[PDB]
């Protein structure tokens, strides 16, 4: 996340840290959901993924810090893309349910819909600068803006497409590379899912993609209880 | 999809 500072290390007991056995480097992010699940973007996945849940820093240990792996992994079945990634979300199952603490704590899906006007705020690993990532997560606040400054910008994102378009329109704030995954959060619920956005981050007139969660609520919730067949929204 | 696109 450029433009921000470091978040309070209280405020995101949701945030979950997305790394491999093989490295240490962050690189995205999830959000716990309920005690043995997490939602992050598809792209994110890597065949030996890690979980660090009630992270701050990546060096110092919080109490209550703890290690998952996945039991199960749940992708849409209908995509546009072969690759899956204009529907850009993924469910893990956690192969152990965490215990709600000071620091791990569930992040409420989308009530209702949030567009055009509201103020969200985004928070990641991901990077601080161009040449800086960082050890503690940091956040600033953005606004959902209209679809039609990422429409083309993006042209693999039409206007169709259950995203929301969101950043700071003067640049400046925006997240960046390793922040996929994680929450873009408004009033207190996940209404976004970090996808993707131009290089370098915070441009003046590039707002950033978030998967629009609210439409994927029915196929979380019934992925969540257990049905195989449901399918995302089209 | 663009190469630097996803973060
Ligand atoms: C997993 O979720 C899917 C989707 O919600 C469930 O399948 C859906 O089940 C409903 C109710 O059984 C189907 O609607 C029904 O359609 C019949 C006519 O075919 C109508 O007479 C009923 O009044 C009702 O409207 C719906 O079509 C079906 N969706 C599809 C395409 O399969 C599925 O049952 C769930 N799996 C579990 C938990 O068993
Ligand atoms: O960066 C996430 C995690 O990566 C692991 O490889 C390190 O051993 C942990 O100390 C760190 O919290
Ligand atoms: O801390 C989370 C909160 O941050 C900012 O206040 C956002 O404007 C608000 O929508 C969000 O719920
Ligand atoms: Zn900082
Ligand atoms: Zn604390
Ligand atoms: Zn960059």
């Amino acid at each position: 996340v450029v433009g921000g500072d470091e978040c309070n290390i209280n405020e995101h007991p949701f945030l979950v840290a997305l790394y491999t056995s093989a490295s240490s480097t962050i690189h995205c992010a999830g959000a716990l959901i309920n005690r043995e699940w997490v939602l992050t973007a598809a792209h994110c996945d890597r065949r030996n993924i890690r979980i660090k849940l009630g992270m701050h820093s990546k060096n110092i240990r919080n109490e209550d810090e703890q290690i998952r792996v996945p039991r199960g992994k749940y992708f849409c079945l209908n995509t546009k893309f072969p690759n899956g990634l204009d529907k850009d979300i993924m469910l893990i199952r956690l192969r152990r349910p965490v215990t709600y603490s000071t620091h791990i704590a569930p992040v409420s899906l989308p009530s209702r819909s949030r567009g055009v006007g509201s103020r969200c705020r985004i928070m990641g690993w991901g990077k601080i600068s161009t040449t800086t990532y960082p050890d503690v997560p940091h956040c600033t606040n953005i606004f959902i803006v209209k679809h039609k400054w990422c429409e083309p910008l993006y042209p693999w994102v039409p206007a169709d497409s259950r995203t929301l378009c969101a950043g700071i329109l003067k640049g400046g704030r925006d997240t960046c590379h390793g922040d996929s995954g994680g929450p873009l959060i408004c009033n207190g619920e996940m209404h976004g899912i970090v996808a993707g956005g131009s290089e370098p981050c915070g441009q003046h007139l590039k707002p950033a993609v978030y998967t629009k969660v609210f439409d994927y609520n029915n196929w979380i919730q019934s992925i969540i209880a257990g049905n195989r067949t449901v399918t995302c929204p089209p | 999809i663009a190469a630097w696109y996803l973060r």
